[PDB]
């Protein structure tokens, strides 16, 4: 229940890739679509393209999968100075030994070690019973490959019944005492305008 | 950390024996964390029986044994001609994975 | 259940650099274990020193720094001082709230 | 000032109960997690009772499962550690440490024990 | 199924070691590679167990130091380097790699290597 304008969203970090699916990056403000769900996190650079709608990979099936019919898109910028530490900021990490392929948009929270069946490891964390996660490094200096990239994935729904963010923007100036057409708020008409 | 010291050393046997191959264990290591490796001289050892619990995929039949926590024993009965080489007792679960000594069998 | 590997007590002259060690008996140590190093002056309240293996507590000098060494967590002390003689305790994290403490080391300063 | 004061220490006979009180000053309990640490003299500290900021779930150690209960009062920022089935080896110095806040988005296996008070010990002997 | 080492080595005593084990015949995304120590008419010895996924390794008591292993994601291989060993080590290294498919897989190291002939002398 607010208006959203990404015209001011042009001003951001120079590292800015804005590609979207199902809608061109210009016609959203005029549209009157329903609610939108966002979530964001900072990632090693190389796989910012490995995250996309519904393709294979190590990261796609474990923590986040993106539906193919993806109404919405990703916004990525560079936060290396916001993230990297001299000794390395050890704060980010991802699932590494999930015994399944995680589907798009389901809650996947767990902290117990992975177990490959076979023999009952029973929480020893030895062989064939590994603990996933295995955090990143975030070196103070590194190439764009492991550069922490702040990426937000945003998905807005449709079906037009729960009007949530919606449209009407781009107002126009006024005319008076002249035969003109008009659309004041959704109603169309023509004629002359007078002080009433 | 290495106290296996398997009883069989170098003993000669005629075909059709009652051979008992036994490995000890340093600690109360769980089953399936043991391995019996058959090395023919000149080539690498082969994995046949792991933890004295079940056989591997494909190997000679009619020999298998189930062992205790510190006494893994298996029975060899009327062995085929080329099962005559060094046998290795191998341990899993512990860091490091220390290795056994070796067992020799032959014929008079 | 796992036990953290620690040494009972150290004895190092003031002004020197000493290493404190804590490791995982169950396997190699990754930074996901969140090693933490605290000093325990006997009979008093401990003071936060190291959390995250790479961050100090507020106001702590540049002398007590933690790190990772093979399958061991390493805390580096440069310029030992008479107050540094104290009991030290490590914290390792098993998921969703299992904090583990090892043997603890009495770092005495000669 | 941000402080956790433990009150209720003393001599409690074996087999009895006690509700150890923890009063917090300076900060809001509902915004941070707590850690209860048992520290016996001449030995190592040990983790017993921990509660999340929101009280959504309860975590303990194996030795204290179902024999110690920790409860909270967010209306007036107070903590009540209920002691049950006390034994002679429970005699240790207990510290309350403060865990990180949800105001900073931190991952699971929540990190804590950043600041703590003087602590208070218990005595169980007959 | 297939695990390949290097060939025989004639090396000068005391710079480093280069040796490889490249595996195949199974999903190498989550597996184990096992290095041991053997010599002709000699006691068998253990080197280490590593994977490509993430750093999780331990060594024997006398091989804790003067050792490096690179994971080498590509081509399903693993490298051991930087021995700084002694001269009396004309010994076999071997390799081991179990098969895995999907994550739940065998525990033993059945696919063993063939061996390497390392010779340092005058």
């Amino acid at each position: 229940n607010c208006v959203a304008d990404y015209s001011v969203l042009y001003n951001l970090a120079p590292f800015f890739t804005f590609k979207c699916y199902g809608v061109s990056p210009t016609k959203l403000n005029d549209l009157c679509f329903t609610n939108v769900y966002a979530d964001s996190f900072v990632i090693r650079g190389d796989e910012v393209r490995q995250i996309a709608p519904g393709q294979t990979g190590n990261i796609a099936d474990y923590n986040y999968k993106l539906p193919d019919d993806f109404t919405g898109c990703v916004i990525a910028w560079n936060s290396n100075k916001l993230d990297s530490k001299v000794s390395g900021n050890y704060n980010y990490l991802y699932r590494l030994f999930r015994k399944s392929n995680l589907k798009p948009f389901e809650r996947d929270i767990s902290t117990e070690i992975y177990q490959a069946g076979n023999k009952p490891c029973n929480g020893v964390a030895g062989f064939n019973c590994y603990f996933p996660l295995r955090s990143y490094s975030f070196r103070p200096t590194y190439g764009v490959g492991h550069q922490p990239y702040r990426v937000v994935v945003l998905s807005f729904e449709l079906l037009h019944a729960p009007a949530t963010v919606c449209g009407p923007k781009k107002s126009t100036n006024l005319v008076k005492n002249k035969c003109v057409n008009f659309n004041f708020n959704g109603l169309k008409g023509t004629g002359v305008l007078t002080e009433s | 950390e290495i106290v296996l010291t398997q009883s069989p050393g170098t003993l000669s046997l005629s075909p059709g024996e009652r051979a008992t191959l036994s490995c000890r264990a340093s600690q109360s290591v769980s089953s399936s964390y043991l391995a019996w490796y058959q090395q023919k001289p000149g080539q690498a050892p082969r994995l046949l029986i792991y933890g004295a619990s079940s056989r591997a995929t494909g190997f000679p039949d009619r020999f298998s044994g189930s062992g205790s926590g510190t006494d893994f024993t298996l029975t060899i009965s009327r062995l085929e001609p080329e099962d005559f080489a060094v046998y290795y007792c191998q341990q899993y679960g512990n860091s490091p994975w220390t290795f056994g000594q070796g067992t020799k069998v032959e014929i008079r | 259940q796992t036990v953290v590997t620690q040494e009972p007590s150290f004895s190092v002259s003031p002004g020197g650099t000493v290493t404190l060690t804590c490791g995982l008996s169950s396997g190699s140590v990754s930074t996901a274990y969140f090693p933490s190093w605290y000093q325990q002056t006997p009979g008093q309240a401990p003071r936060t020193l190291i959390y995250g293996t790479n961050t100090r507590s507020s106001g702590v000098p540049d002398r007590f720094s933690g790190s990772i060494l093979g399958n061991k967590a390493a805390l580096t002390i440069t310029g030992a001082q008479a107050d540094d003689e104290s009991d030290y305790y490590c914290v390792l994290y098993m998921g969703r709230g299992i904090v583990v403490f090892g043997g603890g080391t009495k770092l005495t300063v000669l | 000032q941000v402080q956790l004061v433990e009150s209720g220490g003393g001599v409690v006979q074996p087999g009895r109960s006690l509700r150890l009180s923890c009063a917090a000053s300076g900060f809001t309990l509902s915004s941070y997690g707590m850690h209860w640490v048992r520290q016996a003299p001449g030995k190592g500290l040990e983790w017993v009772a921990v509660i999340s900021y929101d009280g959504s779930n309860k975590y303990y150690v194996d030795s204290v499962k179902g024999r110690f209960t920790i409860s909270r009062d967010n209306s007036k920022n107070t903590l009540y550690l209920q002691m049950n089935s006390l034994r002679a080896e429970d005699t240790a110095v207990y510290y309350c440490a403060r865990g990180w806040a949800y105001w900073e988005l931190l991952p699971d296996y929540y990190y804590g024990m950043d600041v703590w008070g003087q602590g208070t010990t218990v005595t169980v002997s007959s | 199924m297939q695990l390949v080492q290097s060939g025989p080595e004639v090396k000068k005593p005391g710079t480093s070691v280069k040796v490889s084990c490249k595996a195949s015949g199974f999903t190498f995304t989550s597996s184990a590679v096992q290095w041991v120590r053997q010599a002709r008419g000699q006691r068998l010895e253990w080197i280490g167990w590593i994977v490509v996924g993430s750093g999780n390794t331990n060594y024997a008591q006398k091989f804790q130091e003067r050792v490096t292993i690179t994971r080498d994601m590509s081509t399903s291989t693993a490298y051991m380097e930087l021995s700084s060993l002694r001269s009396e080590d004309t010994a076999v290294y071997y390799c081991a790699a179990p098969y895995c498919s999907g994550g739940s897989c065998f525990d033993g190291f059945d696919i063993w290597g063939q061996g390497t002939m390392v010779t340092v002398s005058s």
